[PDB]
């Protein structure tokens, strides 16, 4: 009937059954825990036994205790309810509203859907950020990767993706914490509720995305199945209901680091430089589930985190073939100052081609690609020669290339809490020619920083005619100032007569509820019997 | 050759018993000769089968679970890491000389607590909970969860408090916040332990001015520092009064293994309590990476599968949960914060070192600390291009927060002509005053070790170089004109200004003023 934990190795712990053990990816259980814990068998041993991995922490797991079978894989509770709420991997509310409003549970680990259901058809998705749309164009119902550093803007691209596509399409979407900061997890959550994609009272059913949140506090088991866990819930709404759906998954690295943290301690040698030895099996069965059909849509949107701006990895080394759409962000183009820092070399994906968005997209991007390609060949050099001997005919690729750096740059909507400038969402014809015409020498008449943290071809002639005054702006040094006391200036005296009374205790109130307790100054153990004694006085 | 045929074997089928009459009878008289050569068969205790180095291996003890404190025979505290099939691998807290094979291990049922509270505020203990700072034991204090997970995604709030440092190398650069996870990375010998003392000398001074409702206490986690340096800090903190708001946990590296694996554990379980009851806490788990040293000793005893660098699996899972406990809670739960300062030496310069490149994932901000910096006068060496924050405005001074993007900015450039100073240019008024202009920002953005300046003189002190009064002045006595530019202002506008806190056009007037009012030495 049901088993009993044998063995506790840290995050892994083994079950044995007494006849007719579990099938593999089942769901086990244990009574008498302090939260219920999910363990999901990896392997069996082979004396009757299964290996598992441990959804929550195992500090507490007595070697014995009660094991049952659910006889079935990990069921996540999908449906329409399960919008504006923040989910767990196993199906619980973390946001602390009474149960998830739906039903029909299902299986979260399946076979990937098959290749005679695959789609071709090829939607450029316009998103509004003047790197992505002309570059590196995404595909509707396609897939979106985000490589870069720790520290160079993946996370703050995300977001601010939301607030681009995930708000202008009015269906579903669900936003896959797998492995992230709990700030980046907590803070989220406010500015969806107050931009109202979330909502909370009685108009529940009409919102937009579901939370399923891995963060880093969870030990690996819960880290490396929150991206099955928020993918089943949006393939719940793909082929039964029909919507397309974004799918937001944060740190695909950390699916596969939490794969790779216990892949060792199941008993397998490891890999290359240490990551796991199944990491393709385990992120090409994750990818391919991740696709769009003909029954519905499913558009991911994948950040990775990438270990020191380092693409030898084989841990993202495997991702690389598989995201259409590459947004790679290096770490230069921030120490420039420039954001968002996307690559214009790195960052290529699969929608450009003129035989299919047109032949006026495709030959500016290129021009871009000639022009920024031989500005990276020309600034070793320009270090050795100090751009004065190339008799005007280089000078002219650069002096434009110095500007279009400056040109993917953009304000966000989400990033103006700490950047102060308003952000833009801008369209795609608009700025193409746009791109165009700083390529052409429509727009050498510029200087270097107009084109910096701007939107279209208005905003650039737009900030050179507020930096062409301001160059005119603070032409004097004389007098009728600020300095002089004449006009409004009080004393420096009268200033400190309207501070507020701060009150300064000195017992800094700590003894108010701590109940102070004692503690004992010799050990407390347990007998054979199980009783509690102090210790008996021998060694 | 199966279970069916074990279950086979269950059933007998002998077909004569002409032993089984005999060798019952002489089986009692035989373990009666030889009984002093028997232990007692033991269940809910435990005895040791193999013992050595912090790692005893014990027979039994079919009671306890992962994480139970468990103590030996001599008084000696332990932990079982892992259970196996047949026998239970105990980590020895301390010094494990004592333990025998054939020694009783005694089960304490508990998840390991160590002593919490505001009865230790002035109390050193090691990662265990016992005083070494000879004042006797704990009074009014408590036991507590060191395993407890994170608050969750509904406790937590967004993070508005700046957390003063009191370095204008810190406080006008990097972001800091309340509720942040702020990383020191540099190499060794580069002044980590300086920008860390240098936060709470100044969160002492300034914890004697503000209302009860911004007291940050601070906690400090020493881990494998030597012990006169224990003393050095302990003397450091005594001789400025820091030592009234001050616990410090200090596993040396004379000590055990998980002693020091649990020092930053019980350093965040002190913490916790000041974050629960509403207050503001600081922690600086110094020498993160020695902990994690701390932790590859035991795994690699415990016959554990290496990774990288012979470090374990789950070894980012430790730094995550160390490191995920510490927060802002939202406004249902008093409104407590935890900011957290981890401290990790790279080899001298690897970025890609494996616990490195867990910690700059795990932590919301970074500060570079190169020895490059430290010997070209900048000190504290941060470096300023390659470290970022998160939260920006709303962290830091908002009178600083305006004048910041003025400092930043113009940094951002003079950090890429620096290096372009092999030809000899100067052109056009612009390649050389930016020159001019970084040069004087580095000659202004240093400051001393263990001198805890406040904010107010320093969105003062950011205003002398981002406006003029130093358009005249060399790149040689700034260092020393900066404290004329602070001594002979008028010392009550200091007040007013983080009375205030933003820079106000009412109060605009005056701060023009009175710097063309100081006369500078630099000449
Ligand atoms: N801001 C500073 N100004 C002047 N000297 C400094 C400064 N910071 C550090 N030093 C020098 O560096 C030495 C070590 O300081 P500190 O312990 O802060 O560095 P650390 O990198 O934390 O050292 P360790 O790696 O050993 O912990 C001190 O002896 C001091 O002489
Ligand atoms: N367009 C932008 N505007 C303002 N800040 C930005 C922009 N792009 C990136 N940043 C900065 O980059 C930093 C890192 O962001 P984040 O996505 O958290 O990095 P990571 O994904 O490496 O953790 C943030 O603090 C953010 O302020
Ligand atoms: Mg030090």
């Amino acid at each position: 009937d049901a088993g009993y934990v044998s063995q506790v190795i840290g995050p892994v712990v083994d079950v044995r059954f007494d006849g007719e053990l579990p099938s593999i990816l089942s769901s086990l259980e244990v009574e008498g825990h302090s939260v219920r814990l999910v363990l999901e068998v990896a392997q069996h041993m082979g004396d009757n036994t299964v290996r598992c991995i441990a959804m929550d922490s195992t500090d507490g797991l007595v070697r014995g205790q009660k094991v049952v079978d659910t006889g079935s894989p990990i069921k996540v509770p999908v449906g329409r309810g399960t919008l504006g709420r923040i989910m767990n991997v196993i199906g619980e509310p973390v946001d602390e509203q009474g149960p998830i409003d739906a039903a029909d549970i299902w299986s979260i680990h399946r076979e990937a859907p098959e290749f005679t259901e695959q789609s071709t058809e090829q939607e450029i998705l316009v998103t509004g950020i003047k790197v992505v749309d002309l570059l590196a164009p995404y595909q509707r119902g396609g897939k979106i990767g985000l490589f870069g550093g720790a520290g160079v803007g993946k996370t703050v691209l995300i977001m601010e993706l939301i607030n681009n596509v995930a708000k202008a399409h009015g269906g579903f979407s669900v936003f896959a914490g797998v492995g992230e900061r709990t700030r980046e997890g907590n803070d989220l959550y406010r500015e969806m509720i107050e931009s109202g994609v979330i909502k909370l009272g009685a108009e529940r059913g009409n919102s937009k995305c579901t939370l399923v949140y891995g963060q880093m506090n969870e030990p690996p088991g819960a880290r490396a199945r929150v991206a099955l866990t928020g993918l089943t819930v949006a393939e719940y709404f793909r082929d039964i209901e029909g919507q397309d759906v974004l799918l937001f998954v944060d740190n695909i690295f950390r699916f596969t680091q939490a794969n790779s943290e216990v892949s060792a301690l199941l008993g397998r040698i490891p890999s290359a430089v240490g990551y796991q030895p199944t990491l393709a099996t385990d992120l090409g069965g994750l990818q391919e589930r991740i696709t769009t059909t003909t029954k519905g849509s499913i558009t991911s949107v994948q950040a990775v985190y990438v270990p020191a701006d380092d693409l030898t990895d084989p841990a993202p080394a495997t991702t690389f073939a598989h995201l259409d759409a590459t947004t790679v962000l290096s770490r230069s183009i921030a120490e420039l100052g420039i954001y968002p820092a996307v690559d214009p070399l790195d960052s290529t994906s699969r929608m450009l081609n003129p035989n299919v968005i047109g032949a006026e997209h495709y030959n500016v991007a290129r021009g871009v690609q000639k022009v920024l390609q031989d500005y990276k060949n020309l600034q070793d050099i320009i270090a050795i020669l100090g751009m004065d001997e190339l008799s005007e005919e280089d000078k002219l690729t650069v002096a434009r290339a110095r500007k279009i750096q400056r040109f993917l740059s953009q304000p966000f909507q989400v990033a103006e809490v700490f950047t102060g400038t308003p952000g833009k969402y801008v369209d795609l014809a608009d700025t193409i020619s746009g791109f165009q015409g700083v390529l052409t020498g429509k727009y050498d008449d510029l200087p270097e920083m107009a084109f910096y943290m701007v939107g279209d071809i208005k905003e650039v002639k737009e900030k050179a005619d507020k930096m062409a005054k301001d160059i005119a702006s603070r032409k004097e040094a004389d007098n009728k100032k600020v300095s002089e006391e004449l006009k409004d200036i009080p004393s420096l005296d009268k200033l400190v007569s309207e501070i507020k009374e701060v009150v300064i205790e000195e017992d800094d109130g700590l003894e108010e509820d701590f109940k102070a307790e004692a503690l004992s100054s010799e050990t407390v153990v347990l007998n054979e019997e199980g009783k509690s004694v102090p210790l008996p006085k021998k060694n | 050759a199966d279970a069916k045929a074990l279950d086979e074997l269950r059933k007998p089928k002998f077909s004569s018993k002409y032993l089984i009459q005999h060798v019952s009878q002489k089986l009692i008289p035989a373990v009666k000769e030889w009984e002093k050569s028997y232990q007692p068969p033991v269940i809910h205790l435990g005895r040791v089968l193999s013992v050595g180095d912090g790692i005893a291996r014990v027979y039994g003890l079919k009671s306890v679970q992962a994480g139970e404190l468990v103590c030996f025979d001599s008084g000696v505290k332990g932990m079982a890491l892992n259970l196996q099939a047949d026998h239970v691998g105990v980590v020895v807290f301390g010094n494990d000389s004592v333990i025998h094979q054939g020694d009783l291990v005694y089960r304490t049922g508990q998840i390991v607590n160590v002593p919490i509270g505001p009865g230790t505020l002035g109390r050193v203990t090691d990662g265990l909970g016992q005083p070494i700072d000879g004042k006797g034991p704990l009074t009014n204090v408590r036991s507590s969860l060191v395993e407890v997970k994170a608050p969750g995604i509904i406790a937590r709030q967004s993070v508005r408090e700046p957390l003063f440092t009191g370095v204008k190398a810190v406080d006008a650069l990097v972001p800091i916040g309340r509720g942040q996870r702020e990383l020191i990375i540099g190499d060794r010998q580069t002044g980590k332990t300086a920008v860390a003392i240098d936060a709470i000398i100044h969160q002492k001074n300034c914890n004697e001015q503000v209302p009860k409702a911004q007291r940050v206490y601070c906690v400090y986690v020493a881990v494998g520092q030597k012990r006169s340096t224990v003393a050095q800090l302990v003397k450091l903190f005594t001789q400025t009064g820091a030592m009234r708001y001050t616990i410090m946990v200090s596993a040396t590296a004379s000590d055990a293994a998980p002693l020091q694996f649990l020092a930053p554990y019980s350093g965040c379980a002190m913490a916790e309590y000041f974050r629960d009851t509403g207050k503001h806490g600081l922690i600086i788990y110094d020498d993160l990476s020695k902990q994690s040293v701390a932790y590859r000793q035991m795994s690699l005893l415990l016959r554990r599968p290496p990774g990288r660098e012979a470090f374990p699996g789950d070894v980012f899972y430790l730094h995550s949960r160390l490191l995920e406990r510490a927060a802002k809670l939202s406004k249902e739960l008093g409104g407590g914060s935890l900011t957290a300062f981890p401290v990790i030496e790279t080899q001298a310069g690897d970025v890609s070192a494996y616990i490195a490149t867990n910690v700059i994932s795990i932590t919301d901000g970074q500060i570079f600390l190169e020895t490059e910096l430290f010997y070209k006068g900048i000190r504290p060496a941060l470096n300023v291009g390659l470290s970022v924050s998160r939260v920006g405005s709303a962290a830091q001074f908002p009178g600083m927060k305006q004048v910041a993007g003025t400092l930043k900015l113009e940094l951002a450039q003079y950090r890429e002509v620096a290096a372009f100073a092999q030809f000899g240019s100067d052109l056009d008024a612009a390649t050389q005053y930016v020159l001019e202009r970084g040069a004087r920002l580095t000659e202004m953005l240093k400051q001393k070790q263990f001198a805890p300046i406040p904010i107010e003189r320093q969105t003062v002190a950011v205003y002398a170089a981002t406006k003029g009064f130093l358009d005249k002045v060399r790149v040689q006595d700034i260092v020393a004109a900066e404290e004329a530019v602070i001594s002979q202002v008028n010392p009550a506008v200091f007040k007013i200004l983080k009375a205030n806190g933003k820079i106000t056009p009412a109060l605009d007037a005056h701060l023009k003023a009175e710097l063309r009012k100081v006369k500078l030495p630099g000449a």
